[PDB]
């Protein structure tokens, strides 16, 4: 999508593909959308800049606009550059067809996102990576190519997936070998990748609470409970009257 | 929630009718009302407490004669309750019109469930914010509870009202399936003494009953109330030191 | 709170109803009306205060007639009262049709309160926001307070209106169930004088009363209010010094 | 938030109506029932465990007579089931009036499906949040489920309520179309056991059946059910070991 | 926004009825149906594939004889089908009751559209989100689609339901008006097979037809169905090698 | 801006009905329909092309006989058009029934205006989305337009739908008060070719007409249509050259 | 001088006015000079209310720039040049000519117009050996010039996926299907709900 | 109240004396209350 | 009140009301005011004196 | 914070007349004027008007 | 920056954050703190770095 164009502009002669001006990440947010953005940034040796979506809009706007301009300037000054854009809903969302007060603000921040994405010449290369809650709270005016060429469904991590993320962390841990990565995964059902990570930090806390350097399977199971497991998610209620 | 609770028609994504749970908290606004079933008869014990002393307590009562061997009690709106139970009086009488034979305690419960159900279904009208305890003996002793929507659960020790949760705990422990009618009368006053959180004076309680042998309604007059309450007080005080 | 007060078909999460609570605030907004029951009759007093002198000096009508021995008095929405009492009047006539006997105050109160509850059921129809104090003697004297909620409560002495709360605290100390007929009306005049916090004249009260010994409602002229008014005025004066 | 479930009259943009997919959720929260078909009749098996021992042991009911040869079981609110079962019984009996032939399992199901769908279209009334099982032998043994949507689905074996998802998978393995009457009752008694995660005692299950040879509905007596339940316990315990 | 979409009375700034537009998408959610017209009659092919092996493979039916010589497919909700078809059945005979003559394929399809048109104009209700295909031969062969909107469009081969998009593209090249009855039958199962993108089995699909040498609905048994499904399967294979 | 298309019981602050203006923009979201009055007849042309080539030439096919001397074409919802058209046909025969007077072109349009205005004023239903061109020779040639709301306006050439604006602009140049039957038929074919930005073929429009000399409806036959395509297309080619 | 004009309009009030003052003023210094004011949709006001703080804040910015344009202060050989997406959102002061003498309709591309945009872009790519720009134009009529660019951009990227690295007619048409989905879909079936 | 007393004393001055009689006060009280944040003046026709 | 886009512009407006003709005399101003509408202007500019 | 709260209202009949007199005085003779008629026409009009 | 205020604060924010980061990937000097609000300000101490 992004990487191979940016390092190889020979592609814009061999194929003749005119530069991509955007890629959008969807599926559940917080999975590691930020992390994917960094992963790319590492590979092209680019400048990562993170813009939070609460930096955009106030309640009559100026400072919201000021900072879109600021980071567009840094990215051009620091090209190749990758601007992670969490979270599209406070600078790109659906419009009202009949006015309201609140919308006006939101629109004025917006026109400036829409402009600049198209604005760059290959004199200064500004690639961007969007991310959002879903695409069904987003206008199609930015989901036009050359504003968002393509989309990547980034979902929750797979069962086998959770195992491979657990494995990144088990490395660090001293005296780990009673760990079943599959069972831990099972228990951490409907957990995002971020959740896996939080559990690992906490296995180390549990262990030192029992006054040992070894982190195997009691510690890890206890960690799971602290972060992940606090739910029953659809049960309730048996009547009385619903029975 | 905060919208799917603003009508009797909406469900939530948990598939609860919150308007009907709310009509049920209405039951819990009202004073405790207690039924016991035993195999020699059934007992109805109603709270007949007055909160100021310029009240006249003959109409703070729960206990309504329905049929000549069916009594019932109520908890919920006072308003809802009188119109509902008047329907039930008629219904019990109608049954005698077209069959020449007193109504069964069960059939009356099914009819009065069904009356409340049209009012739960139709959006243009709210449900009755009331539950009944329907107590009678038809040939074999019966105790029912109706829920605000019209759901039916057959009991063997029960309450509705404020004290319900505690009366439920009490009969978990105490209520046995071999209690005589006498013995179970006292036990049901110990359950009422507990929930009201002090010992009882016969002026703040009313007892009605249906026994199997007599197969009549009577109503317990304050003279005929006392020996039972006197036994009851002794133990009501002991459970206030636990 | 929100959305639990913009309709009549919705309950709150606590089993309270904030729309119906506001109809009770409607009762509290209007002028006081006191009913005081005694063993020789039942005395029904309503404030005939006028907020100007341009207003007629007998304002129609603070005390309505329902039957020959039944009256009622209003507090809350005066608009509504006209409608509401028309129904009460027709209901006592309807029973004289179908049984040839006047209506008992208890059963009358139930019927009127039911008509109210019917107007609670519907979502497009709001309830009457008025309380009436129905008084009469059927065999022994009876006094009832009918609420906008459809619920009836029987009393020994009562009040409604903006003076409700003051006169519960007052009669609680002072009322006894051993007042004579004269002693009863005088104590009720004292209660009206307390509530408004000025002395009485025969021009800011309308009194009728019901005798056991006559079984009939009679309506008291300003001349014959004068003895009772003077006797009462002394107690009131002492109460407005402390 | 949606408002595509404010009323039953608002479709979702995806082309579905959310409010009947939440009435579908109403069934799940209620307790389980399983209908199990063999080639020698049908069996119908349903929860009666409900609550603690305050509730009567043989509490009435999930297993309703429709006819003396067609029976039904429910899941969802037993308010919406109770009036619906009143409607069902009439519906079969009207067929008997005008045809002097018993309703076929398929035809009763079709009429319940229309009835449900009546409420589904108007905004002024909500459909039932109840599902129904219709079991018979007309002269071909048959098992159906009628949805809260008022949709008709033919089943070889079916379940609804809490245990719906466990019973399905369980019968995916074991069930055959050539199971004996004895095997099919027992098989579903393991599945019923798994549904509540507990051993089956004969006082918390009510089981009726329609046989092909008789074509007469009969209810399994507590202790006549006991040996069928006993053989199920071996497999249910086994499987709760895992 | 967007809409203006939570009423059926509202036309939005587009000038569409969003409500109605959501319900054409509710057809799609229901299972595919394939209609095909030739000069020797009209073949209607309908998906009767639902569920795994929890449900029976025969599931009614889904290709209902509406009249003597007119049959119809449904796509959308089965619940929606039941009620639209109940009414449809009655209408087919209604024409015969008052004229004693054949109902027209044009005319039946218009008054099936009309029932829901009633439910599209009016504010108290939703149309059913169901599209029936109306296939028969009164005296020439005809195929129509009825739409949840109430639109009536004559087709010559088509699909609706899940397969709507898929089969149009397929029929741009394949569909011809000089096709044989046999060729049409086979081509219609290939179309369906493409819809599900899988191999057919003749046990979970039902094909019926109205010929022009019959003028009667007929239905092609599963024992008969086998060779037509088998020549279909080669052609599904060619397509699923591309 | 607004929120007064949310009702149809309202007026907006400019005194407009925006609901009616989006029922107007349902007409513009339908394929055009054109009318021409000449002084030798009156000629109504309406699109008969719809969908892909997999839909019959004879799929709507708009220009319904209403009466012997009155045809009426449509633009808007093909679902609402049908019911209106049927109502138009019934109103014209009622006039015949009660007078034996074939209904005037004017008085028929009037009765339609009043019918659609019941559905505009009432809020429990919506206004139609359809505009009809009511056309005939009662005893002089007439062409009217009845609107979504039902506003009666007399025209001497019009169009309604997506094609509307271009064809208005065209007439503003070409249309002459001296016009004859041959010229008119040609003229409307030219006018239809600007709307569709492309040539016409014979069967992709239907044309109905009422002559003065016959004073009776005759449908233009495809073969009779053919020489008119050829002459019309002359001008069409010229005006689609950019 | 290329300005995105919505980018301004600061909530630190009148800082907003300053910025437009200076750009105008600079135009006279570097005359002759073209200023491009992009989207007059937030740098142009409307006197009909929608944000109490917002209408007046834009207005100050708006009547300042007008002041410099030909309010009293000379044009300076400017040569505005200015783009907008809405017309009914405009004050009467700017709407008229004599601050924009020739008001130009820029419509969506014609049949011929598709062809032209198509040619410019296919020269940047590897063309086709099956070229017809008329064939592409028939589907894409009723789109905009940016969707024409969009199609082109998709075709080249498509070629990478295909492992051709060459653009042709077959890739161009596939690119039309994908692009047209997102952002200007054109055939959609109106014979369903409507006649 | 500080305003009522100053208004009254100015009334007393108007009548060219320093005795602040009841009548200087009554005029004063009405002047100060006429201005102020809100005093009763509406009681409905459906209520007393 | 409680804005800055229509609060601050009102306290420099209040200054104007009140400087243009205010306390201070006369001079030789004669202030030529020019505007496009009088329908969104303060009533003090609108009136004479 | 003042005590003496003074509402300045629009001019009244007598109120307009006192003002006209000042301005006429500066503005020489105008004896065919009726000051009362000027006030009737300019009813409820400001001092600056 | 609005010249005097913003720039002083900008400087003290950056000076705060770099240190605290740099001596603690791990415990050495442990940093503790509090805030009463953080929804009122741009991320900085909401930055997960
Ligand atoms: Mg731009």
């Amino acid at each position: 999508a992004v990487e191979l164009p940016l390092l190889k502009p020979e592609l814009f002669a061999e194929v003749g593909i005119e530069p991509p001006k955007g890629v959008l990440l969807y599926g559940p947010p917080g999975t590691g959308k930020t992390l994917l953005a960094k992963a790319v940034a590492n590979q092209t040796r680019a400048t990562f800049i993170r813009v939070v979506g609460s930096e955009f809009v106030q309640k009559y706007i100026g400072e919201g606009a000021r900072l879109v301009r600021e980071v567009f300037q840094l990215a051009k000054e620091k090209a190749p550059s990758i601007i992670f854009i969490d979270e599209l809903d406070a600078i790109a969302a659906r419009r009202t067809n009949s006015d309201t007060s609140g919308d006006r603000e939101v629109q004025r921040t917006m026109m400036q996102l829409l402009a600049e994405l198209d604005g760059f010449d290959p004199r200064g290369d500004v690639k961007v990576i969007g991310a959002t809650n879903r695409i069904d709270i987003l206008d199609p005016a930015i989901l036009r190519p050359g504003r968002f060429d393509r989309i990547i469904e980034v979902p929750l991590p797979t069962f086998e997936g959770r195992i491979q993320i657990f494995k990144i962390h088990t490395r660090k841990m001293k005296l780990a070998e009673d760990v079943d990565f599959k069972e831990l995964a099972r228990i951490t059902e409907g957990a995002s990748g971020a959740d896996i990570k939080a559990i690992c930090t906490e296995a180390g806390m549990f262990a030192i609470r029992e006054e040992r350097a070894k982190v195997t399977m009691l510690d890890f199971t206890k960690a799971i409970e602290k972060v992940l497991k606090k739910t029953t998610p659809i049960p309730d209620l048996k009547g009385v009257m619903f029975v | 929630q905060m919208g799917y609770d603003r009508a009797i028609t909406v469900f939530s994504p948990d598939g609860r009718l919150f308007q009907v749970e709310y009509a049920r908290e209405a039951v819990k606004r009202g004073a405790t009302a207690i039924g016991i079933k035993c195999k020699e008869g059934v007992i109805l014990i109603a709270d007949k407490r007055v909160g100021s002393k310029l009240l006249e307590a003959d109409t703070i009562e729960k206990i309504y004669k329905i049929d000549e061997h069916i009594c019932a009690a109520t908890s919920g709106l006072v308003a809802d309750a009188r119109v509902l139970i008047d329907r039930a009086r008629i219904e019990a009488q109608i049954n005698r019109l077209t069959y020449d034979e007193p109504i069964t305690v069960k059939e009356l419960a099914k009819k009065i469930c069904d009356f409340k159900q049209q009012y739960t279904q139709y959006g243009g009208v709210r449900p009755f914010g009331v539950s009944l305890l329907i107590a009678g003996v038809d040939e074999v002793p019966k105790l029912y509870e109706t829920d605000p929507s019209g759901a039916l659960l057959e009991y063997k020790a029960t309450a509705i009202g404020m004290g319900r949760n505690a009366v439920t705990e009490f009969f978990e422990k105490e209520y046995r399936d071999d209690l005589s009618f006498d013995d179970a009368m006292v036990l049901g006053l110990v359950a009422m003494g507990l929930s009201i959180e002090s010992e009882l004076v016969p002026e703040n309680i009313e007892v009605g009953y249906v026994k199997v042998d007599d197969r009549t309604f009577k109503e317990v007059s304050p003279e005929e109330l006392k020996p039972y309450v006197e036994r009851a007080n002794e133990r009501i005080r002991e459970l206030l030191k636990k």
